[PDB]
């Protein structure tokens, strides 16, 4: 399987069939968070998806080719967490993002709480485009968790 | 080994859920991908 779309990272080394994580096929490139996989090879079907690019800081590893999803957040309107939780189906959620101010640059976080196994889960613009990834954030003041809108540099 | 299976396409809802803040915070991020606030 190669179709573009929304995907659930699966394993049978732990009790049952656990989800690890999610993430977004495009372009025939599969786009995961880094420590969903470790950077680990992943089966679709009767085929290997082997890495073929990754980095721990960025929290990102994409499989079969370079990044391919370069949108990103215009700091202004709302956007969707395609959010993809273990056991339960694929749900839009709607925010407006918060900020990480950081010494490099401020980046787009969604202030949304959701199991892991649910990290690489899209977050979306109006328009339909993947402007990043959910799973490598913070946990706040109370004790809530806020993600970062993780996105890669494409080619 | 891990597989993947399909759970849906990529779309925005039109009539989907609003929740969650808006918080601007001051973060660090180490060597490790590891977010911490400061
Ligand atoms: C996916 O593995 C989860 C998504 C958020 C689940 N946490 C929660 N609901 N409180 N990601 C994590 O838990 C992050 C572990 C990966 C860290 C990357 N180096 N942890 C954080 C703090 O984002």
């Amino acid at each position: 399987e190669t179709t573009d779309g929304v995907y659930r990272v699966m394993t049978r080394k732990l009790l049952g069939s656990t989800q690890v994580g999610v993430g977004v096929m495009q372009e025939g490139v599969f786009h995961t968070m880094w420590h969903v996989t470790k950077g680990a090879a992943l089966r679709s079907g009767e085929g290997r998806l082997d890495p073929y690019w990754g980095d721990v800081k960025q929290d990102l590893v994409s499989y079969c080719g370079p990044w391919k999803l370069d949108a990103a957040w215009d700091g202004l309107s709302e956007v969707q967490l395609l959010a993809v939780p273990p056991g339960e189906r694929a749900k839009n959620i709607q925010t407006l993002p918060g900020i990480f101010k950081t010494k490099d640059g401020d980046i787009g976080a969604v202030a949304l709480d959701y199991p892991a196994g649910t990290s690489g889960s899209p977050i979306l613009d109006k328009c339909g485009r993947v402007i990043g990834l959910y799973g490598n954030g913070v946990v706040i003041k109370n004790g809530s968790y806020v993600s970062a809108i993780t996105q890669g540099k494409r080619e | 080994d891990m597989y993947i299976e399909r759970a849906g396409d990529i779309t925005w809802e039109k009539d989907a859920e609003v929740t969650g803040n808006s918080p601007r915070l001051d973060v660090a991020l180490d060597e490790s991908g590891d977010f911490s606030l400061v």
